RNA sequence: UCCUCCUAAAGAGUAACGGAGGAGCACGAAGGUUGGCUAAUCCUGGUCGGACAUCAGGAGGUUAGUGCAAUGGCAUAAGCC
RNA sequence: CCAGGGCUACACACGUGCUACAAUGGCGCAUACAAAGAGAAGCGACCUCGCGAGAGCAAGCGGACCUCAUAAAGUGCGUCGUAGUCCGGAUUGGAGUCUGCAACUCGACUCCAUGAAGUCGGAAUCGCUAGUAAUCGUGGAUCAGAAUGCCACGGUGAAUAC
């Protein structure tokens, strides 16, 4: 059982999107009309839907990987945001190790403790630190994902 | 702060110092007043400030300009 | 090097006429500048280390040599070998240049000047001193670094005494007091 | 030299305040404009106006106005 | 955007933009945009350089973050090292215009500590 | 069971429930070769820096070092790249 | 009897209030609607000077006539567009005014600068049934000066009580 625990660096307080409309369809009738919501700084909102309704590419209009058609979504200044993207495989790439991808994140810590520790309290060990971050699978790729949702 | 003239001191300051200053360094000045601020002429004295039981001696330096007698008398103590 | 050039055709003059000497290659000649700083915190951190690098690569117009532990010791938890310091050493063209930069702009900017203390020789005509503020150099503005991070500039000369190390520094219009 | 394992290095050409042009070569990659160099910097004039701080005995004669 | 620490703050009014100066309130702001001769109301984007300059001249005429610091710290210096009464709430670290300490102050204690 | 020093009486060997310490490994380089280099500890100067981190000068000279215990050895280095 | 000092001392705890955390809010400009009361070593117009506290000259009033004394929320217009902010005002430096022999311990107020904690508050606890609660101002008692306290006056003005 990893133990994992997102911290805040600053707090939020009136509220985060504030979406009025993005008319957004790829080629077809759009998945979605309107979509005018708030948040108030609230919580959770689990989209769901069948294979092929448009969650990726609304968090991505959403984020700004793309653009909404027409309209503005606009974040809270102050906001810090991180994102377990659908497909992280444009991350692991570029032949970087376990430590100096890791370590690539960070605002003000310490090349060998809080980065080196941070892997070690998720299933990671010094053997670990030193394999290309590349040849990782599945549910240590996810960990590492949140690893640096952690460290941000 | 106090007004616009006249630097309120007492004569029976003034009158000492006169003769403290004529003959030059000399004992400390023993006085009762603690309302009458510090005029240029008294540089280089050894007044005492009475603090409530006593007098402890205060030294004029250049920076003892702009306040009182009483200003460098602690009245109470701490710890 | 126009500090190369003046040294040449007015210090040889100037100080054999003031010190009363035999031979043209007694005069004590500048011969070395060394700039180091012992980072000191990279034991946690190395990328640390690799700015200052960047630091002194800014500063003087080479690559900084990266120096570890001569030794290991308990006080302030190190061992051999653990990189610490970078050193970046000049000779000839590139030392007049970084002499004349020094001694005539960046001396200057540094805040609340005086002087520089003319009693910081080692008896033996070389010349140390410390900077306490990268930002004095315009290579650095300020908006790159996140440190005040200081370096130490050594002046090695041939000159055999203290005193004739002053002479020829002054020689130079040294702010000295 | 090591063949591009240093910086880059080339002329520039920096003036003062005042003017006072000089060329020099350094690692910048453009010229810079700055305050008063090694020949106008006041260490030698307000020497007496940088210890000069102090004085109230006289600020107070002129407060005394009778 | 800049005055002689920084004028960061884009998307504020003339007025309220030199308030960033350690050393201009609103009032002594207020002087420099209506002496010098630009309005109260003008967003700092719409302004040229040119006015700056005319700005960065008036504003330089008063002590400021440059060395406004030096000002109080060397007063507060004088009277920590004068004896007065005064330094001396300044050394312990208690108001010192005479007001209550028996159970206010706060401020000047810092935070409460048993 | 094996290794090092003393007892061991200036060749070798030599005992005691005599006096002191170690091993049951390590290395694909920590081996071969070619080229190069020389230590500890102190003084004076130097931003944080400190009794000792990093830099420059001097004295000293192998009191350093040797993957591992001790003896012998090592500058032509057997030590460091 | 007198001079100076203390009741204004502060690691801490409690009770009663004030000011705020802001957008049904701040800031600038302009204009309406009251009531009650005080004034003789006292209230003080008008005028001028001062950025402002105030200073100089100074009629009238021991008064339904004169003064204190321009009510404030409101309304209309503009900006601020959700930030520790054009909220908040503590703390502190400098220069001031006036009362009183005297403002350091220890007054009030104004000008310039600084601009903290605080972004609706734990167990628990308080007030109120109609011009009431909530909010906004005004006056007086004591008093040379010195109240967010107390005593009184008026403007706007609710929800619910099965
Ligand atoms: N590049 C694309 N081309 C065509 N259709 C797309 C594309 N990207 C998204 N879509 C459509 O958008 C719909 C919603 O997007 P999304 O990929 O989130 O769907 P999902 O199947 O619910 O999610 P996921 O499978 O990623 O968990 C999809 O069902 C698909 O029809
Ligand atoms: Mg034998
Ligand atoms: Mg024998
Ligand atoms: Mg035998
Ligand atoms: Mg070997
Ligand atoms: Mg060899
Ligand atoms: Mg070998
Ligand atoms: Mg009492
Ligand atoms: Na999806």
């Amino acid at each position: 059982n990893p133990f994992i625990r997102f911290e805040q660096d600053k707090k939020l307080f009136r509220n985060a999107l504030e979406v009025e409309g993005l008319t957004k369809g790829f080629d077809n009738g759009p998945l979605f009309k309107n979509l005018n919501l708030l948040l108030e700084v609230g919580e959770k909102l689990a989209v769901l839907g069948t294979n092929g309704v448009g969650k990726s590419t609304l968090l991505k209009t959403l984020v700004g990987d793309l653009q909404p058609d027409s309209g503005t979504v606009k974040w809270s200044e102050n906001a810090r945001i991180g994102y377990y993207a659908q497909d992280h495989e444009y991350e692991f790439e570029n032949d970087l190790t376990v430590f100096e991808w890791m370590s690539q994140w960070k605002q003000e810590g310490d090349d060998e403790q809080a980065v080196r520790s941070i892997l070690g309290r998720l299933l990671f060990s010094q053997d670990d630190i030193k394999k290309p971050a590349k040849v990782l699978s599945g549910g240590e790729k996810g960990r590492m994902l949140f690893g640096k949702l952690m460290m941000q | 702060r106090s007004l616009k003239k006249g630097p309120f001191i007492d004569l029976h300051l003034l009158k000492k110092v006169e003769k403290a200053v004529e003959s030059g360094d000399k004992k400390p000045l023993r006085t009762w007043s603690r309302r009458s601020t510090i005029f240029p002429n008294m540089i280089g004295l050894t007044i005492a400030v009475h603090n409530g039981r006593q007098h402890v001696p205060v030294f004029v330096t250049d920076e003892m300009v702009g306040h009182k007698l009483g200003e460098f008398a602690p009245t109470r103590t701490y710890r | 090097a126009k500090l190369h050039d003046y040294y040449k055709d007015e210090v040889v003059k100037k100080l054999m006429t003031e010190f009363n000497y035999n031979s043209v290659m007694q005069v004590p000649r500048v011969e070395k500048i060394t700039l180091n700083m012992g980072v000191g915190e990279a034991i946690a951190d190395k990328k640390l280390l690799d700015n200052a690098a960047a630091d002194l690569a800014a500063i003087s117009g080479q690559k900084p040599l990266i120096t570890k532990a001569r030794k290991s010791v308990a006080g302030f938890k190190i061992r051999q070998g653990y990189p610490i310091g970078c050193k970046v050493t000049l000779r000839g063209e590139r030392m007049w240049e970084f002499f004349e930069r020094l001694i005539t702009i960046a001396v200057p900017r540094i805040r609340d000047f005086r002087g520089l203390s003319a009693k910081s020789f080692d008896g033996r005509g070389n010349y140390s001193m410390g900077v306490r503020e990268q930002i004095i150099f315009p290579e650095i503005d300020y908006d790159k670094v996140d440190r005040v991070r200081g370096l130490d500039i050594t002046i090695t000369t041939t000159a055999k005494s203290d005193e004739e190390g002053r002479a020829l520094l002054a020689a130079f219009d040294f702010p000295f007091r | 030299m090591k063949k591009d394992i240093h910086p880059k290095y080339e002329e520039i050409t920096a003036s003062c305040s005042c003017g006072n042009v000089m060329k020099i070569r350094s690692t910048v990659g453009h010229d810079l404009n700055l305050d008063v160099c090694s020949k106008c910097h006041p260490f030698f004039t307000g020497k007496q106006r940088d210890v000069a701080t102090g004085g109230r005995v006289d600020r107070f004669n002129k407060r005394f106005n009778i | 955007a800049r005055i002689a620490g920084i004028n960061i703050p884009d998307h504020k009014h003339a007025v309220i933009a030199l308030t960033s100066i350690y050393g201009v309130g609103k009032t002594r702001s207020k002087a420099i945009l209506a002496a010098a001769g630009i309005a109260e109301d003008v967003k700092i984007s719409e302004l040229s350089e040119g006015q700056i300059d005319t700005l960065r001249d008036e504003v330089a005429k008063f002590v400021v973050e440059g060395d406004l610091r030096r000002e109080i710290s060397m007063s507060i210096k004088r009277l920590m090292d004068l004896g007065c009464y005064r330094g001396l709430r300044h050394r312990r670290g208690l108001p010192v215009r005479g007001q209550r300490t028996k159970t206010n102050a706060r401020t000047r204690k810092g935070p409460r500590k048993p």
